[PDB]
């Protein structure tokens, strides 16, 4: 379920 | 070449806590203000009260991953896949850096919860952290520094056998470069432990099993 957390952090610099 | 340096820089840059700073805090040396010791129910209640008045841990690994050369070039779904299955292994790997035989540092090093207090809780809470103390005690016996740990964590994340990967070809070639760099760095940084790389390979498998055992024990809540 943490796929949501890691996908947000992947799109952090933008 | 220049891969071990850039991976070590991304580690020092993206991780607030490393083994150097953790060992400094654990040493109780260059500071007359030691971390708050959580060793009973009262002190635990004191610590829990200030916390209400981990996403950061996973975000730190995500920024560190996309800073590994080649990881940002992968497909987005593969970057999500590599991180979704390898984050817990990397967390428990680096968790050894803040652990000793008697406890562990918490809250960016501001607290220290003792090992005996954790295993004194009732079932099944006393079984959550003790398996990690067991791994960390034997993992810290390898005496890895942050330069080793940075390459070790990079090999945990960049592996081409994760379920559901698409561009498995590039991930396996990327792991080949990380593993080849880890093997050469190990013998240059720890030459008198010539079987250290096979030992680390077994630890990566122990982490996979420790994470699997962690998910089972988590679901009984």
């Amino acid at each position: 379920g943490l796929e949501a957390i890691i996908r947000k952090a992947l799109m952090g610099k933008y | 070449k220049s891969l071990a340096k850039r991976i070590y820089e991304a580690y020092l840059k993206n991780f607030n806590m490393n083994k150097v700073k953790a060992r400094v805090i654990l040493s109780g040396k260059a500071s007359n203000n030691p971390p708050f010791v959580i060793h009973d129910m009262e002190t635990l209640c004191m610590a829990e009260k200030t916390l209400v008045a981990s996403v950061e841990t996973v975000t730190e690994l995500t920024e560190f991953a996309k800073a590994i050369p080649g990881f940002a070039n992968l497909d987005l779904n593969d970057q999500v896949t590599l991180l979704k299955y390898g984050v817990y292994e990397a967390i428990f790997a680096m968790l050894s850096s803040v652990m000793n035989k008697d406890g562990m540092l918490v809250a960016y090093g501001n607290g220290f919860i003792t090992r005996e207090f954790l295993k004194s809780l009732r079932k099944p809470f006393c079984d959550i952290m003790e398996p990690k103390f067991d791994f960390a005690m034997k993992f810290n016996a390898l005496e890895l520094d942050d330069s080793d740990i940075s390459l070790f964590v990079a090999a945990i994340i960049c592996c081409g056998d994760r379920p559901g990967l698409l561009n498995v070809g590039h991930i396996e070639k990327m792991q080949e470069g990380i593993v080849h760099v880890l093997r050469l760095h190990l013998q240059s940084n720890h030459p008198d432990d010539i079987f250290l790389f096979p030992k680390l390979l077994q630890k990566m498998a122990d982490l996979r099993q420790l994470v699997t055992e962690h998910a089972q024990l988590v679901q009984i809540i």
